[PDB]
């Protein structure tokens, strides 16, 4: 089929500067079709430029679209914050298809931040239920990017822990992390030294925060 | 009585305009769109081509330096709208 | 100074500079580069209409446009002006009374083929940056007839493929939009089989007691020769 | 105006056929046909099919040809998307955008895209039996974990489905307070942790407690959070 | 410059005299085939398509 | 139940298929001199035209 | 209608002069149609020139026809007292519908 390819998958850029997204074609199709369309999180997908420049109805005049054949742009002057969502292009095949696109996140604003780090041993209630987790939490940084690797008495665990990450806080524009590791009980009491270290653009050196089994 | 009729039948327009075939000069249809666009807004407009407007200077006098152009030096154009009203003000000058 | 390989170039006019967005700019101003072809000035630079010297070409986006003149009529020489829910469909005379509905499929089937065509004229769009000049203030011999005789051929060869282009795909849709209608009839035909005969005109004569249901039925598709076949008396 | 009302979230069993709905009010039903794209977890939006009002025609996409079927109800306006032997990968939120103009010949490129969306339902597909959380504390560490701030929070652990409606306080704190995505663990219950920051100082004036709502379980846990003592 | 102006050219009056032909012989004969209907739906049930 | 397939429709569409074939599939332009595109550097009035 | 505009209204020359009449179509016509006739008060029209420059069989070498696309000429070389008339423009069109002139007089 007509894959198309979106071209920067992730932009950073301030508020208040012009922006480009771009889409590539496999092959060449009219500007009649490659309609251009904003999702923001949580909320119904909102169609920006229909046909290949033509603004839709109600959409503020600052998004203008353009292109021809493989290469179409969307580009976005005096970035204000309704704007910052991911973005997708589409367009149409004669028997009806619509092939989309890969989505181009703008994850946006700046001003590097030094994670906040904290260490959450299991509960004595959930040792009792026989399964144990160990909580490390990250708390307001940016950029995205952050590493958090696991210790257990100064030894790597790999495939024993899961992350998730919270969405760009309207407030201050920055991320929050939690890693959760996940073990039997026994496993638990068999080692005494527990351990996250995360290494950030902020940080210098990479900071671990650490707990040892049976000590308050 | 026991027998009915049933017609099967088009749509036609009050309203008919009128196209070429291969073979009819004139052949009326319903809705025909053209084709051809035989008209202008009027004014150059300014985005997506960035536009540098020559006013009194061709671009070789902007080239040359000739006073007038000041302002066009050290610019970048996409289409440089050179204008009837060009004049030169310094030494005469032949360019083979 | 710099001299680079680029797409930027130069062209002669006095119409004013105004703040608006177009990707087509010719000397008497910025034109659209949705219709395939311009009558305005050969000057070019951008996504352009292809130049050609007719003024007006039209492309048909529907069926000929038919007139019409108790009884009912079909599609053999006449047309409903009345019809407007679609562009094909079925009137009926029963013992209940006439009435009139439109058939869907075929309107729509007819209508995304025109939709096709327009998508593959329309659509394109032709970028050429850095040309010739055709505009000369001089006499200057040799090279101006070259350069002349070139854009005047060009024009001219444009223009017929135009032409031929408008009256081929005219021809067409007038074909296409008058075979769905013969479709039509021959369907009904073979549902009808022997419980009706054509009446010369697009009237196709039905001898069988019909109810709005039997209309109906022929319609969507239901109508059974075997139900209403015992009606066959019609010979006799 | 224009509006698109679509169906309610959906839980299913692996296996099982969903039906799902959309409703268009405003514009003439029959002139635009509905279009349905999905988004799976952490993936682009995907297109399923589209259904004409005009028509009964359909087109599906490759990956679903067999198992979708797709119906229209012109009383009222109604748009019905079936999907049969649902996976694991079928759990989505699927969203219903109109389409293209099937009444007349189409210049404007406006109708040939999709422009008024619905909201969008959630199915999830997966053979967990409905299962109510457990919440256990997040203590406020020692040596006051901080100069001057506090980190205490709570983790849901094991509920089945989503969602869980997590506040502080009944309420009261709405500063710092974070709420994490859900995980999908191997088990197949999903699993959240939510955490808030308090100044050290109050640590000892304020008592924090953290509210879990699970609706589909029909469970609610109130858990108190302090820092454990020895 | 000429030669690739007489070439195409000549390749636009090909295409046209085929199409043109083409379309000269289908109306012909379309006319014929009407015909033959029309004396078909006058004849009614009188007489059958002899073959 | 079987299937014969009447032979000389079938011929009869093969026959036109590749008249028009032998139609298409049989070209030869015998150009010889001509002018480039290749061009090193930039000369102006002649480059534009010959680009052209 | 397709309209077609003569001129000049009235012509007055001296015998034994050229003159020339002009025919502006309102659209353009292939030379196939667009014929010249002469009406003498009193007596039937009569046909110069059809298609666009052929004489008619017995008519003076005189008359001239010429012309393409929106604008037609007849010109009379060395005009003669027969010559004194009205002239007018005539096209044609697939259904047939012959569009005249408002007509030319010469008052040599
Ligand atoms: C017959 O075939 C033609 C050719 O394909 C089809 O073409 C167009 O159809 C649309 C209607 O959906 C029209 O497009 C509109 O053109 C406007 C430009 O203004 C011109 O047209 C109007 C008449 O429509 C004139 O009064 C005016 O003076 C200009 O000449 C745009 O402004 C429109 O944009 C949007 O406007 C409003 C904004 O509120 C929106 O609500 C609209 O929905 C629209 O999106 C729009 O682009 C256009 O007029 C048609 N072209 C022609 C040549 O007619 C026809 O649809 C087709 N018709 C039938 C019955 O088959
Ligand atoms: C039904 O009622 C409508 C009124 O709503 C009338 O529709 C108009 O019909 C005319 C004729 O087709 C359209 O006008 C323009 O035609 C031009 C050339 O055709 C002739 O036009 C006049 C009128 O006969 C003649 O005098 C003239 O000599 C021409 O031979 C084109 O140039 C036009 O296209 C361009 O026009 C402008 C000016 O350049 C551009 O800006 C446009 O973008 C466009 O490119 C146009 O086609 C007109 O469009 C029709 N309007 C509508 C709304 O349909 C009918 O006359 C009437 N029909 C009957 C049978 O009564
Ligand atoms: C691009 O090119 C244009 C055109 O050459 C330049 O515009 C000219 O600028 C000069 C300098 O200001 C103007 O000179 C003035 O002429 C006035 C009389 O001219 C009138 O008559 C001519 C026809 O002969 C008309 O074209 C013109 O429009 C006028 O109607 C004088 O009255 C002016 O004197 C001023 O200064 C003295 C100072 O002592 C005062 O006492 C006076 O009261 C008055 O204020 C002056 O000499 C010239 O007229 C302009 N031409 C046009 C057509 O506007 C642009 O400057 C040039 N550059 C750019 C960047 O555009
Ligand atoms: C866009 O810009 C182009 C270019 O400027 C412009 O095309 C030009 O228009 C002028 C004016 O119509 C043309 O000049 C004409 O040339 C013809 C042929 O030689 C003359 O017959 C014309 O004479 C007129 O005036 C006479 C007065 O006595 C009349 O008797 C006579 O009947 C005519 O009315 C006139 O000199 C010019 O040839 C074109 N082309 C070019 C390349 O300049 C165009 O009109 C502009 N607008 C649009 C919408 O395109
Ligand atoms: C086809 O149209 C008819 C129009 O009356 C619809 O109604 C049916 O008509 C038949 C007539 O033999 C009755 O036996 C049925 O009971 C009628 N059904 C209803 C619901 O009224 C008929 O439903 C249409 N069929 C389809 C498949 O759409
Ligand atoms: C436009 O009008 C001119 C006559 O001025 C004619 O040459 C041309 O054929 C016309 N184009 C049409 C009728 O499409």
């Amino acid at each position: 089929e007509i894959v198309l390819t979106q071209s920067p998958g992730t932009l950073s850029l301030s508020p208040g500067e012009r922006a480009t997204l771009s889409c590539r074609a496999s092959q060449s199709v009219t500007n009649r079709f490659i309609a251009w369309y904003q999702h923001k999180p949580g909320q119904s997908p909102r169609l920006l430029i229909y046909g290949a420049s033509s603004r839709a109805t109600g959409i503020p005049d600052r998004f203008s679209g353009r292109g021809s054949g493989t290469d179409f742009t969307l580009t976005i002057s005096r970035l204000e914050p309704e704007d910052f969502a991911v973005y997708y292009c589409q367009q149409y095949d004669t028997s009806p298809r619509w092939t989309f696109g890969q989505g181009t996140k703008l994850e946006i604003k700046r001003t590097v931040a030094a994670p906040s780090v904290f260490i959450f041993p299991p509960s004595d209630e959930q040792l009792k239920s026989g399964t144990a987790s160990v909580v490390c939490l990250l708390n307001n940084f940016y950029p995205r990017e952050a590493k958090v690797q696991w210790k257990v008495d100064n030894a790597l665990q790999s495939g024993n822990s899961q992350e998730s990450v919270t969405e760009q806080d309207s407030k201050d524009s920055t991320y929050s992390l939690s890693s959760t590791l996940t073990l039997s009980k026994a496993d638990y009491e068999k080692h005494k030294v527990y351990a996250c270290e995360v290494t950030h653009q902020g940080l210098s050196s990479p900071v671990t925060k650490s707990f040892n089994r049976g000590e308050c | 009585n026991s027998t009915a009729t049933l017609c099967l039948g088009h749509h036609a327009v009050p309203n008919g305009t009128i196209v070429k075939t291969i073979t009819n000069d004139q052949i009326e249809v319903t809705n025909a769109t053209e084709l051809v666009q035989s008209s202008s807004t009027g004014e150059i407009c300014d985005s997506p081509h960035q536009i540098l407007d020559g006013k009194n200077c061709t671009l070789i006098d902007a080239l040359l330096g000739d006073p007038q152009c000041d302002g066009f030096q050290n610019k970048k154009w996409d289409l440089f709208v050179e204008r009837s009203k060009a004049y030169s003000n310094c030494y005469p000058y032949d360019v083979p | 100074f710099k001299i680079r390989s680029g797409k930027s170039s130069i062209m002669r006019s006095d119409a004013p500079i105004g703040k608006c967005n177009s990707e087509c700019i010719t000397p008497n101003g910025s034109i659209p580069n949705d219709k395939p072809f311009q009558n305005v000035n050969r000057i070019t630079y951008g996504a352009c209409p292809r130049y050609v010297k007719q003024n007006t070409l039209k492309l048909a986006t529907g069926m000929r446009n038919v007139p019409e003149k108790g009884a009912i009529a079909g599609f053999i020489e006449n047309g409903w002006e009345g019809m407007v829910d679609g562009w094909y469909g079925f009137r009926h005379q029963n013992s209940e009374g006439r009435g009139q509905a439109a058939d869907l499929k075929s309107t729509q089937a007819a209508i995304d083929q025109i939709n096709g065509k327009l998508n593959r004229l329309i659509g394109k769009t032709n970028e050429k940056f850095h040309q010739i000049e055709k505009e000369f203030s001089e006499v200057e011999g040799r090279i101006q007839d070259l350069e002349k005789y070139v854009e005047d051929t060009k024009i001219d060869l444009w223009s017929y493929n135009a032409e031929l282009l408008v009256a081929l795909e005219n021809q067409h849709t007038i074909d296409l939009t008058d075979s769905e209608m013969n479709k039509l009839f021959e369907k009904t035909k073979k549902q009808l089989r022997e419980n009706a005969e054509d009446m010369g005109n697009g009237c196709f004569k039905i001898y069988h007691k019909c109810d709005n249901a039997c209309i109906g039925s022929i319609r969507n598709g239901t109508y059974d020769h075997d139900v209403y076949r015992d009606e066959a008396l019609n010979n006799r | 105006q224009v509006q698109l009302v679509q169906s309610a979230p959906e839980v299913k069993r692996p296996g099982a056929s969903v039906r799902l709905s959309c409703k268009a009010s405003g514009y003439t039903f029959n002139t635009y046909g509905i279009i349905w794209v999905r988004q799976a977890p952490g993936q682009g939006l995907e297109w399923m099919g589209w259904i004409s009002a005009y028509t009964g025609n359909t087109n599906y996409a490759q990956k679903v040809q067999g198992r979708v079927t797709m119906t229209t109800d012109i009383t009222t306006s109604t748009a019905y998307l079936e999907l049969r032997g649902l996976r694991s990968d079928d759990t989505a939120v699927y969203y219903c955008a109109r389409g293209l103009l099937q009444g007349a010949v189409i210049l404007d490129s406006y109708h040939y895209a999709l422009d008024f969306w619905g909201q969008g339902t959630t199915v999830t597909v997966s053979g967990a039996s409905t299962k109510g959380p457990s919440v256990f504390p997040l203590a406020p560490s020692s040596k006051s974990t901080s100069g001057g701030t506090a980190a205490l929070g709570c983790l849901v652990k094991d509920y089945f489905p989503e969602p869980v409606t997590v506040s502080w306080n009944s309420g009261a704190l709405t500063s710092g307070v974070h709420t994490f995505p859900a995980v999908l663990q191997s088990s197949g219950l999903y699993s959240l942790s939510s955490v808030v920051t308090v100044p050290s100082s109050s640590l000892g004036t304020q008592t924090y407690i953290c509210n879990v709502n699970h609706k589909p379980s029909n469970t609610k846990v109130d858990k108190r959070v302090e820092p454990k003592s020895c």
